[PDB]
């Protein structure tokens, strides 16, 4: 099997090289280095995420799509960055204006075609393709705009592979920009309608988790990225290893999506302990199930606490007991029973591949798809119309080619997405 | 919430030893093929005509129109088993009186109950239909300037509809739109009843042949992941799981109705086709469920 | 004379690696010996890639083990229609070319997890596609349905409620191994809470070896294939009945091991030691095919089962007076050299059709509902080519399952 994944933006970007950074070396290849992996069997899989050419040059199948040069220029000026051919570049040496507009329909437009050229040059790559990955953030230009334009095209392209997307939600807190709530709803829009996996992380459900949960005092965001990066490898890659019971992609898609919406989950990696002291080791199991299932250590911002649970999938990494996996699981089921949804006898998709990751005893990623994620879209939502109400910078829109009728659209759409989604909490 | 109604009929076309069998003893809306009974809402037999099939299926939708409840009616099932030729397709001056289909039966008496109420009206009422087809899942409006262009973030409401005063202009319309129709082709004809703050629409959908040989079926499939969705409150609808389901979105919403017309072979050379219409019925019949 | 055997599904193939284990093990047949005499498929290479770099590498023909490259799916309708069509015809070629191969033989042992998309589905109408090719014989499939309550899969019904139902119309018996009722078998009789999959498959791998292996192997009283079915299912309905070990000791804590027949075999009534959530909760016995291996004295045997037969409380169906087939074999069992089996003298894999299933059926037909009722992953299906029929129209088919389980009993 494979999967192509995709750098969308500046964000969806700097965690490439995050994502690619990990990865690597959860498959020893070293920047242009091969395959020195300290075992054999990071390698009868990598496909899933390289190709064939010279023979110690296996090279990441992923796109760099983004309008701003400086950019791209950083992640392939620096460490793994010399491992992407440049074919890979997909670059907008454009303005790449903060707008979900301008990356959408006036600048992004153009630059497409030639990013839908190489989609498709990795597609036909070999084999058999799966799905495509998609990073990137729901509050700017080259992130929600145009890589929300790539998989509206993808979808199209191939409705039979899936489409997972990792989306940096707009934390709530502070919004590292200022339109925020107009690129977002915008985009989530199109992935409400494409996609169909989407797991929101939040910077700062990231600080806390990494500040807290890490007594990280200087969280810089190479960190947050890493964090992030360190679940969508227990995701993919992850199952692409064999397992006492493994599963991939659909699994995971087909026993998360109860309903065709494509629902976003809420990523949660397992040992979460500070370096020296805290490498308490108590992973024995109960200690991973204790860690993914509390509130604290969801990616997401919202709260599972606030919100019952359709799916979950915890997709464990690391030699036990089909039994203390399995058994967990239930208690876990029922001493909270109130929140975890009835009509679904077991929510609950336990997955269990071998390897663990590289330097660790055990780990298990968590894929929830709780019911609580509705209180991040109403936010969102919110922060529209108080100032889409007032169409506060939205001639930067209009001024690119744009609908007063686009906005109310997406709101609508992703506001009625919110409504939906109480329909289980009930 | 739930829509009003969601019901069943199917509809044995014409032979030419049938495989459809309606018991001797039965409430009238049961057929056994293949060993297999299947019940639904309305079982119409090859003598049912249409004005019988209009009047027990689509009549009681008209006052529910005018009430302001969207209303959808759809044919489905194997090429060759009357789908066009029970809702209306065929522009109605080329057709026989007795062969007119659900579309100039129902805009018949669209008309005749606007005219007995615009006296005793509050507001004044306007009538239209628009012409829209499904090739290889994309919308196309064929009665706009650009018929054979896809249409996209706007097929749901965005499209040509042209004003209805008599048959004639509904001739008109139909013959337009035939002419400007292009391996599915699902077709939808929907006459609009619009006032000043309503706006309700009678969806009369004539979708591509089901035989075999996403998946052909996906809309009406999507349609009972929608219907379902929406009994459990998903509190996410997938509309976008097919085109069809997009489009007729305003459609498939709470206290609208739902009519589906399983139109079927009588010849044994298509029972597996017959079968998995017949099982099609069933399924959507269950979803119809707390509804 | 002989038995295929189609393991099918990840799962079915794990067990499979293993129930193929214990056998050379017990046969001299060291990694390269003889040859097989079964296949494996999946719609997920890398699984069947373990038997194609793990253990027991090259004692298969890369023939006899079938893969789709393509994609699993833990969903029925995909397995069975969409994807796992495509590879069936392969699949049936071997069991028509290993089938030809033979001299005379009984059937094929098809080993399939219920609820998976490979298992469910593709085994669907595999077995489908084998009660139309060879009617004329023995269709033993055994399954590992649905943990009661400690299911994996979030649709495993879905998956279950579809592969029984397709299967039921097609199967000779069925014999089902609940992977969690095994659970507490390695928690309360062998004492680990650190099972691995690995292990559950050692034990299916003993049960399943009383049944073929040691059986086509000559004996005091040997039981043929047909034998089973033919005392072991009033009903055409490709009954289910439940397996069952007796010495399940532990070879390291405790050590009574010499426990005579007159023990072991009432350690096979008492509900937990069944390999199966399906405690016989009111469901009486209406058949039970006691299979015995090491020294056992007939007598001892006919005796034994005597006292049984007056104990009563074990109930047994009305219409039927008795209901126990004695299979006698001589090569005692063999356990794993170093596992943690005990490695007794003697054992009893008994197996019997248990009105008892009313329930286990029940319990996971109800679950089906819940979800339909709200078409759960319902458009996972739809969309690969099945119906709002299918579903409907197999739950149906199982209601009348639930009935059938019920009037074949708690009546007289
Ligand atoms: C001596 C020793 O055992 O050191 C550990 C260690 O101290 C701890 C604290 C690690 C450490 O992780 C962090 O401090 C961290 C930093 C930024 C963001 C997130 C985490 C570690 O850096 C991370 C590193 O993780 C791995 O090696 C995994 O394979 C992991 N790899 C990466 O994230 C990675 C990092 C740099 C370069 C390339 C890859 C992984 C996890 C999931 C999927 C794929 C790979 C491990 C075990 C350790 C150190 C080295 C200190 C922990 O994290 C992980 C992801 O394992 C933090 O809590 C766990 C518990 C570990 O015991
Ligand atoms: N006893 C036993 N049960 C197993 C084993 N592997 C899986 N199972 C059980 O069988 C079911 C899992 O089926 P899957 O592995 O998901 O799927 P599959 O049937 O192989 O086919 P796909 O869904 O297409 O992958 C669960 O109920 C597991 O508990 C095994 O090795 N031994
Ligand atoms: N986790 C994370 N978030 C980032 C990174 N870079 C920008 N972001 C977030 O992305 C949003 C800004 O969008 P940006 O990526 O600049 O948009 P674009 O570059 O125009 O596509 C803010 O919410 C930031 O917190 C990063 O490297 N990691
Ligand atoms: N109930 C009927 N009465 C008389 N003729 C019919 C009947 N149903 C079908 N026909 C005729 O059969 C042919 C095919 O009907 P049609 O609706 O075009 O099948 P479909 O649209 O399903 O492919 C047309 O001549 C139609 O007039
Ligand atoms: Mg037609
Ligand atoms: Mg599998
Ligand atoms: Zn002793």
């Amino acid at each position: 099997r494979e999967i192509v994944h995709i750098q969308a933006g500046q964000c969806g970007n700097q965690i490439g090289a995050k994502f690619w950074e990990v990865i690597s070396d959860e498959h020893g290849i070293d920047p242009t280095g091969s395959y020195h992996g300290d075992s054999d069997l990071q390698l009868e899989r990598i496909n899933v995420y390289y190709n064939e050419a010279a023979g110690n040059k296996y090279v990441p199948r992923a796109i760099l799509v983004d309008l701003e040069p400086g950019t791209m220029d950083s992640v392939r000026s620096g460490p793994f960055g010399q491992i992407f051919r440049p074919d890979n570049f997909v670059f907008g040496q454009s303005g790449a204006g903060n707008n979900w507009a301008k990356g959408h329909y006036t600048e992004g437009a153009e630059l497409v075609d030639s990013v839908l050229d190489v989609v498709r040059k990795e597609s036909e790559s070999c084999d058999c393709l799966q799905g495509f990955q998609l990073t990137h953030s729901l509050g700017g230009g080259t992130g929600s705009g145009m890589g929300t334009l790539l998989i509206s095209k993808i979808r199209e392209e191939y409705p039979d592979r899936i489409m997972n997307t990792f989306s940096v939600v707009p934390s709530p807190k502070v919004s590292d920009t200022v339109v925020e709530p107009y690129n977002a709803t915008l985009s989530v829009h199109q992935l409400v309608e494409n996609t169909d996996e989407t797991y929101c992380i939040d910077n700062e459900a990231l600080y806390d988790i990494c500040f807290r949960t890490l007594k990280l005092t200087t969280p810089t965001y190479g960190d947050l990225n890493h964090l992030v990066s360190a679940t969508m490898s227990g995701v993919t890659t992850c199952l692409r290893f064999p397992g006492q019971l493994n599963a991939d992609l659909r699994k995971l898609a087909v026993n998360m999506v109860p309903f065709p919406r494509l629902h976003f989950f809420m990523p949660g990696f397992a040992p979460l302990t500070s370096r020296g002291s805290q490498q308490y080791r108590a992973l024995t199991v109960p200690e991973l199930t204790q860690q993914m299932f509390d509130a604290k250590n969801m990616m997401a911002a919202c709260d599972p606490r606030h919100g019952r649970y359709l799916t979950v999938a915890a997709v464990f990494r690391g030699r036990m007991s089909m039994k203390e996996v399995d058994e967990q699981m239930l208690n876990v089921q029922n001493k909270n029973s109130s929140y975890f949804v009835e009509w679904i006898p077991n929510n609950v998709k336990t997955a269990v591949c071998d390897i663990p990751p590289r330097g660790l005893k055990m780990s298990a990623t968590f894929i929830g798809n709780s019911t609580a994620i509705q209180e991040l879209f109403k936010r969102i939502s919110e922060q529209f119309t108080a100032m889409f109400r007032r169409k506060a910078f939205l001639h930067w829109y209009t001024g690119e080619g744009m609908d007063e009728m686009e906005f109310t659209e997406a709101e609508s759409n992703m506001n009625d997405l919110v409504s939906e989604y109480q329909q289980y909490q009930d | 919430a739930k829509l009003s109604a969601v019901r069943i009929a199917v509809r044995e076309a014409p032979y030419r030893p049938s495989v459809v069998q309606f018991p001797p003893w039965s409430d009238g809306k049961s057929l056994i093929v293949d060993q297999n009974e299947f019940h639904f809402d309305h079982a119409f037999p090859a003598t049912i005509s249409q004005d019988e099939m209009y009047q027990a299926l689509i009549l009681p939708l008209v006052d529910k129109l005018l009430e302001g409840f969207q209303c959808t009616a759809l044919a489905y099932g194997q090429t060759g088993t009357g789908k066009s030729y029970s809702m209306g397709m065929t522009p109605p001056g080329e057709i026989l009186p007795e062969h007119l289909g659900i579309l100039p039966r129902a805009l018949g008496d669209i008309f005749e109950r606007v005219t007995a109420r615009q006296e005793n009206n509050k507001d004044a009422i306007q009538v239209y239909a628009s012409f829209i087809e499904i090739y290889n899942e994309k919308p196309f409006d064929l009665l706009g300037s650009t018929p054979h262009m896809p249409m996209v973030a706007a097929r749901c409401q965005r499209c040509t509809c042209l004003p209805l005063h008599s048959q004639a202009d509904l001739h008109h319309i139909l013959e337009l739109g035939t002419r400007n129709r292009r391996s599915r082709s699902h077709a939808i004809v929907t006459i609009h009843v619009k006032s000043k703050t309503h706006h309700s629409r009678m969806n009369i959908v004539d979708l591509a042949g089901s035989e075999g040989v996403v998946n052909i079926n996906l809309g009406l499939l999507s349609i009972n992941k929608v219907v379902m969705s929406m009994a459990a409150g998903h509190t996410v609808i997938p509309y976008r799981d097919s085109v069809l389901t997009t489009v007729l979105q305003a459609s498939l919403t709470a206290q609208s109705y739902l009519t589906f017309l399983a139109c079927i072979s009588p010849h044994q050379c298509d029972l597996s086709e017959t079968l998995s219409t017949l099982r099609f019925g069933t399924s959507a019949k269950a979803a119809a469920l707390e509804h | 004379r002989e038995c295929i055997s189609i393991h099918v599904g990840q799962a079915g193939v794990q067990i499979g690696n293993a129930c193929w284990e214990l056998y050379c093990l017990e046969h001299g047949i060291q990694p390269d010996g003889h040859v097989p005499r079964a296949v494996f498929v999946d719609l997920e290479p890398t699984v069947i890639d373990e038997v194609r770099t793990g253990t027991y590498r090259q004692l298969f023909h890369p023939e006899q083990l079938i893969t789709g490259k393509e994609d699993a799916a833990n969903n029925y309708a995909r397995g069975h229609y969409t994807i796992g069509k495509e590879i069936i015809d392969l699949v049936l070629d071997r069991i028509r070319k290993l089938a030809d191969q033979c001299t005379g033989l009984q059937g094929f042992s098809v080993f399939h997890s219920f609820g998976g998309g490979t298992g469910s589905g593709f085994t669907s109408l595999l077995m489908e596609r084998l009660s139309v090719d060879y009617g004329k014989k023995s269709k033993l499939e055994f399954s590992i349905y649905p943990a009661p309550q400690v299911s994996t899969a979030v649709v495993e019904p879905y998956n279950s409620i579809l592969t029984t139902h397709t299967t039921l119309e097609h199967s000779d018996c069925a014999f089902m191994v609940d992977n969690e009722a095994i659970y507490d078998i390695c928690r309360r009789n062998l004492d680990i809470e650190r099972p691995t999959y690995t292990n559950l498959n050692r034990l299916i791998g003993q049960i399943v070896s009383s049944i073929t292996a040691s059986l086509r192997f000559d004996g005091a009283l040997n039981v043929d294939l047909t034998e089973f079915q033919t005392n072991l299912v009033p009903y055409p309905r490709g009954h289910f009945p439940l397996a069952t070990y007796a010495p399940v000791i532990s070879a390291e804590k405790a050590y009574h091991e010499q426990l005579s027949v007159a023990e072991i075999t009432n350690a096979c009534f008492e509900p937990a030691n069944q390999m199966v959530k399906c405690d016989p909760r009111h469901g009486k016995y209406m058949a039970c095919c006691l299979l015995y291996r090491g020294d056992v004295v007939p007598k001892d045997v006919n005796a034994a089962i005597a006292t049984i037969k007056t104990k009563r409380t074990i109930q047994f169906v009305d219409w039927c007076p008795t209901g126990f087939k004695v299979g006698i074999n001589y090569e005692p069992p063999t356990v794993v050299p170093g596992g943690d089996l005990a490695k007794v003298q003697r054992a009893v894999c008994m197996l019997s059709n248990t009105t008892a299933i009313a329930e286990a059926w029940a319990r996971l037909d109800h679950k089906f509902d819940l979800m339909y009722a709200k078409r759960a992953f319902v458009h996972w299906y739809v969309g690969e080519g099945m119906e709002e029929g299918e579903f409907s129209e197999a739950r149906e088919d199982m209601a009348a399952l639930e009935k059938d389980y019920e009037e074949v009993g708690v009546d007289s």
